[PDB]
């Protein structure tokens, strides 16, 4: 194939400079699991057993003895396929655009295969990753004219059935109003048996800003990690800061049984075999990726959202 | 088969696919091997 | 100023890094959203045509047809890309539909717009365009807008 | 060369004894990276990709998939070829000065070859240290008789395009009015997608002294290092202080995304080929480096100055 | 490549049956030199050097000597990438298609591949040697609807900064009139130190009809020809001179020295047509191919050409 | 490297086109050999 | 070639040089190694 497909030999010598995703600091190891599937959807089905009465004494002769049931129940999770096209120059063309220190007309921003591919990909990623946090595909700054999704596809922030906070613009700049928003929803979120586990929080710039304040020699941010401490049985707290957030703030478990991605193999930018060729020394290719996969159960992230108008 | 081996020479499209897929999931293992929260 | 990509240097890099309005530039050529049958032509360049409305122009015969900046009844097509180097300039004739971005005359989606004298969309007769977006002011005489050319009304 | 070449032999067998420059503590390794060139410019090119539409749908057929665009900047930086001479013992001369344990005129302040370019190279190191602080050139404490340099030529105080704050001379001794434009200053910062990254504090004696203040049981330290780990994603701040500034305060990122030094590999000391000879026991020699390289994106350095009068 | 496109192929083993082209008659064989290049422009640097003052005697101790300085002056070229398609049959549909005495189709005007290349080759050849001569691009016998080029790119007859001559119209007969023109413009020739060098004249058909007639009461045993001759070897240190006639001309004469240092010919190693890799298929029997040539590169000093006009309206 | 050669086997269009300009090259240093003024 | 090695003898004054780049190249990369913060 390398003998016969540059593209293809230059998408293998170059796909290592792309760096990891920062999605992955929002899950641990254990919270990952690759799906064969770039387009549909799979049901996931989940057992569960319970205990129907006390258990039975063995003692003498006895035949009736207390029973164990079992549980059902199943989830679907779907997955899309989106693409991309970009131009480049041609491998028989390149040389003719080879200057010094560099390759590609600076004049009519003209790459090479590479490069191109590199910088798209790289684009396309931080793309996927807004999508993972928000669970909307959009390229505005404003986070409008956003492509419509699938149902049962979501993110962290739009997972429906989930504790969620709002605190009023009048309140908008009172950190204690904000706090005691935290704090109800700390109190109405469920782990059941998995509180035993690390935690997640999510914040915005502005809140970051907030958070370093005196809490009214203590600082908010340390009463925020006393009050997860209490009910995660003191487990690891961990803040992290997004751009992608504006005015929100996410807590939920970094516990496998609580909530899992199960992404799509193919998730991650892969080049697409159709290469558009003419007679001029410019072509096209494209990127293909999924998306989808999130899956929670029912009252285990809080989404405090902190209104401005 | 993944694309980090000099040895993996790939006989097709769809082989180069599954090694790209590959690469991805061993740079995932990796990246959570050398993180320290 | 009146050029897609000009050749300047500074002393320091601009600050670009962000994935969102990244794409509001001038030298943003072709369109947002391309298809491999679109049919592409080129013509030797009179004036600056770059990301207007073109129409065929005529000497006196000695040299061959050329295009430039003009609307109406004249309109063939739209100018997406121009080389300098060369003075060519790239246009799709107005029977192939079109979208990207249009220099806007000194508009919210769904108006109608059509070629002025100059080029320029301007708010509406004769043309099928419509507009995608807002105007975005790149220069203090500078609009673009995301506008849908799809022939004659 | 060594048998012919005594001077390049005591050169070679004297420069390890070089001191490594200072200026290596203000950098990240990522972020230091040679050039090949004594004078001159030279034009780097920056590539980056955006998105034109949202991705397409791959759903049955389709023709029409949006597209990623590609743009470019061009940016110059200026090198300049420095030089200095200095006397030292001719080689053939140094038996007639071999004194108990030290060599050389006491009386005449002469000097062995080795001894006087090892004194020469760290004198010129600090000067280079200098500029590389500050962005002029200049041997007074006053500051004053600068040499003329050539433009796109910065340190990184001078560095144009960047956030400058001014605290006045009534507020010379408020730490508060200080903190209050340092705050003014991180706040107008603009790291966008790379804020997550070390960040790099440089002071002045006196400010260092008013930072160990107590804040008006914690420090003005403590809450401007919790100041810029709230924009940092609660990362490492590093704090120097240097003899070189004068009521100066600089902030910037240790990221080679945003800030990148590109000396010229001949940038330290080196010895030219003439040396200077007669028929007396005196001889003169040369020693060059090359200025310049300094590359940073805009808004992305805090410059604090404390106007005293 | 050869198992594998047939194109390729046929283009290898046709290539040797399109001739060469008629413009390596107008330079000699050190004059053309090939530049890698297809488009885009290319600097040429010449340096010159000059005396500052008179020599130094060398006498006893002396420290100052006399200087030589140094100067340069530089010259772009421009070059300008070319394409034709053309439609051909394919290669698999040919059996369909071949008869006893031929192949193709001639009600529809269908060649093979081979035939194709092979005509549009000679076109191409054709328009190129046009454009080499007189510096213009155009597929009609007026002249007009010229393709625009850029600048920088000159042909012999248009290379600007020449010696030009006007004979007027009521003198068009007159041999004795257009030599009276050339011999003006042979003195107003500059050639500096390079003059010792072969000279080159290239005249339409109907002047070189003019050239043979005895040489005017008529002289025998000498021509205009002849005496044109004399008169070029009276500036050219009594060198070789060349006569070419040219149908690509109309009612000119154009003189200059065949001396590499004075005119040069840099053109691009892929002046010449070369086929494209890109094939046009589809499911009938008609295919399309594309063919690539590159025009520019003539330099030349600034006085070394007389172009002599005879006008006829 | 040329189409004079009937040895030389061209493994991909790159060489091919260079084979091509090295023939119209060779062809013209023949040219200039066998002419005569 | 460097002047960190020991078995390394320039030729000319320009390898000499060379020789002296890349010793302050190594010695840079020393310093980031075992610095601390």
């Amino acid at each position: 194939l390398f003998d016969e497909n540059y593209y293809a030999k230059a998408v293998a010598n170059i796909i290592g400079e792309v760096k990891d995703p920062i999605m992955y600091k929002w899950f641990s190891p254990d919270q990952i699991e690759d799906v064969d599937l770039q387009m549909g959807y799979q049901k996931t089905v989940k057992w569960d057993a319970f205990l129907n009465a006390n258990p039975t004494t063995i003692a003498n002769e006895v035949n009736t003895i207390s029973t164990i049931g079992f549980s059902s129940e199943v989830v679907r999770l779907n997955y899309l396929k989106l693409q991309y096209k970009f131009r480049h120059l041609k491998q028989t063309s390149e040389k003719f655009y080879t200057s010094d220190s560099y390759i590609g007309d600076i004049n009519n921003n003209l790459l090479p295969f590479a490069q191109a591919y590199k910088l798209a990909s790289s684009e396309i990623i931080k793309l996927i990753n807004h999508f993972v946090l928000t669970g909307t595909v959009s390229i505005q700054k404003d986070g409008k004219n956003q492509k419509r999704l699938l149902p049962n596809m979501y993110g962290l922030l739009n997972m429906p059935e989930q504790i969620k906070e709002e605190v009023a613009s009048g309140d908008k700049d009172k950190m204690d109003k904000i706090f005691e928003k935290i704090e109800a929803g700390l109190s109405k979120l469920e782990l059941g048996d998995e509180f035993s586990t690390p935690m997640m929080v999510i914040v915005d710039p502005a809140t970051s800003l907030k958070l370093v304040k005196p809490y009214a020699c203590e600082k908010w941010e340390d009463v925020l990690i006393q009050t997860i401490k209490a009910i995660n049985n003191r487990e690891d707290v961990y803040i992290e800061t997004s751009n992608l957030l504006k005015h929100k703030i996410l807590i939920y478990p970094l516990n496998s049984e609580l909530i899992k991605f199960k992404p799509s193999k193919y998730m991650l930018p892969t080049p697409n075999e159709q290469v558009d060729k003419d007679s001029t020394d410019v072509a096209h290719s494209y990127i293909d990726f999924v998306l989808g996969g999130l899956l929670a159960t029912r009252k285990t992230i809080l989404q405090v959202n902190i209104k401005q108008s | 088969a993944s694309l980090l081996d000099s040895n993996f020479v790939p006989i097709n499209f769809t082989e180069f696919v599954q090694a790209i897929s590959n690469t991805y999931k061993q740079r995932r293992i990796q990246f959570y091997e050398n993180l320290k929260r | 100023a009146l050029m897609k990509n000009p050749q300047q240097d500074s002393g320091l890099l601009s600050n670009s890094i962000d994935f969102r309005d990244q794409n509001l530039i001038f030298s943003n050529s072709g369109g947002v959203c391309t298809s491999s049958k679109d049919k592409i032509e080129n013509y030797p360049a009179k004036g600056y045509p770059y990301k207007r409305g073109v129409k065929l122009s005529f000497g006196d015969g000695t040299t061959e047809l050329e295009v430039e900046a003009g609307g109406g009844d004249d309109l063939y097509g739209v100018c997406s890309d121009i080389d300098e180097f060369s003075g060519m300039a790239t246009v799709i004739p107005i029977t192939n539909n079109f979208t990207g971005y249009l220099t806007l005359k000194k508009v919210n989606p769904g108006d109608k717009l059509n070629f002025n004298q100059h080029g320029e969309l301007e708010k509406v007769k004769s043309v099928n365009a419509i507009a995608l977006s807002k105007a975005h002011k790149l220069t203090e005489d500078l609009f673009i807008v995301l506008a849908s050319v799809f022939g004659n009304r």
